[PDB]
């Protein structure tokens, strides 16, 4: 097998350059040469350019034309793709793929894909607001609680429940990115009633990029 | 060239799939059709028209006809589900065009009705001088569904903002959607209300504060 391993995440801020690997295994690199593939978050392919392993010639389309640096190396049988002035239209996540000379013309071969989140908000921690489920419920059935992890812009934040102790009912929303480019989720658990003062419901909303460790219990409303 | 394909295209068990993809005159071009499974990288299926790469089901065959290629993925599986995308090599600016892709959605799962909880500002978000609306969205098919929201009964279009549905550990969909609010406005209205459309069905939750 010949496989196509890139690096991982990158996170810039609009104005600036990102350099993105894209590495190839095995055989003599410079045999067949590969693509780039630019695809914005829920649209389609968008075909970026060519660089050939052996001759390092460039071949680009015509929205980045100017924009993109391809580059390779022979010693560690890589390529490089470089964006320059970034803009906040350019996030997305970036594909390499090889077509092999000869079988065919498609990529047989393609990259596990790069996300290059764009945009200028800096690095910041969440506020945590414990949500209280419904107000009654003494004698009604199966109530929701939750934490609201709010404002922070990168966007791995993991929510846990009493050390991972808490597992059923629990459901983690995809968060959401608000219109100042900054995110913000919440996490709920359903639980039966009958249990609203006995057992004890705390969430962790870590946040490791800015080592924001926070804990915040939600009991019922008062 | 631009090559277009029609969005979206549904499909049962046993069937085939002839997704299209059309740009102008494509005489016997060099088709080439990628699957892309959701999270993942696309993976080529079709190449050449009609051949397959070596690992593929052979199910999935190609056919370029005179201005539209189409892809007949036979015995439609639901392991199938996917947004497929066509290309060929453009000589006019010796670009790679690729369509517009087809999200197929294989069916066999019975509509499903969202829960629709709410979630009213924290007693500890107003002393942090905000208030926030929380609306989740889970346990429901159709991967479509429309959000609208109302203060009171007064229609409302501000500071609401709503991510796109997701598939769970279930494989039924879900979504979330906030609305910031400001205090004076959250105590002034009586109460706030989830009102969710899915497939033409909507459902409320109401709170009212403390």
């Amino acid at each position: 097998e010949v496989q196509l391993v890139q690096s991982g995440a990158e996170v810039k801020k609009p104005g600036s350059s990102v350099r993105v690997s894209c590495k190839v295994s095995g055989y003599t690199f410079t045999g067949y040469y590969m693509h780039w593939v630019r695809q914005a978050p829920g649209q389609g392919l968008e075909w970026m350019g060519i660089i050939n392993p052996s001759g390092g010639s460039t071949s680009y389309a015509q929205k980045f034309q100017g924009r993109v640096t391809m580059t390779r190396d022979t010693s560690t049988s890589t390529v490089y793709m470089e964006l320059s002035s970034l803009r906040s239209e350019d996030t997305a996540v970036y594909y390499c793929a090889t077509v092999r000379v000869g079988a065919s013309d498609a990529f047989d071969i393609w990259g596990q894909g790069t996300m290059v989140t764009v945009s200028s908000a800096s690095t910041k921690g969440p506020s945590v607001f414990p949500l209280a489920p419904s107000s009654k419920s003494t004698s009604g059935g199966t109530a929701a609680l939750g934490c609201l992890v709010k404002d922070y812009f990168p966007e791995p934040v993991t929510v846990s429940w009493n050390s991972g102790a808490l597992t059923s009912g629990v459901h983690t929303f995809p968060a959401v990115l608000q219109s100042s480019g900054l995110y913000s989720l919440s996490s709920v658990v359903t639980v039966p009633s009958s249990s609203l003062g006995t057992q004890t419901y705390i969430c962790n909303v870590n946040h490791k990029p800015s080592n924001t460790k926070v804990d915040k219990k939600v009991e019922p409303k008062s | 060239y631009v090559l277009t394909q029609p969005p979206s295209v549904s499909v049962a068990p046993g069937q085939t799939a002839r997704i299209t993809c059309g740009g102008n005159n494509i005489g016997s071009k060099s088709v080439h059709w990628y699957q892309q499974k959701p999270g993942q990288a696309p993976v080529l299926v079709v190449y050449d028209d009609s051949d397959r790469p070596s690992g593929i089901p052979e199910r999935f065959s190609g056919s370029n006809s005179g201005n539209t290629a189409t892809l007949i993925i036979s015995r439609v599986e639901a392991g199938d589900e996917a947004d497929y995308y066509c290309q060929v090599w453009d000589s006019s600016s010796v670009h790679y065009v690729f369509g517009t892709g087809t999200k197929l959605t294989v069916l066999g799962q019975p509509k499903a009705a969202p829960s629709v909880t709410l979630f009213p500002p924290s007693s500890e978000e107003l002393q942090a001088n905000k208030a926030t609306l929380v609306c989740l969205i889970s346990d429901f098919y159709p991967g479509a569904v429309t959000v609208a929201w109302k203060a009171d009964s007064s229609p409302v279009k501000a500071g609401v903002e709503t991510t796109t549905p997701s598939k769970q550990s279930n494989n039924k969909y879900a979504a979330s959607s906030y609305l910031s609010l400001t205090p004076e406005q959250w105590k002034s209205h009586r109460s706030y209300s989830c009102q969710v459309t899915h497939e033409g069905s909507t459902v409320e939750k109401t709170v009212a504060p403390t």
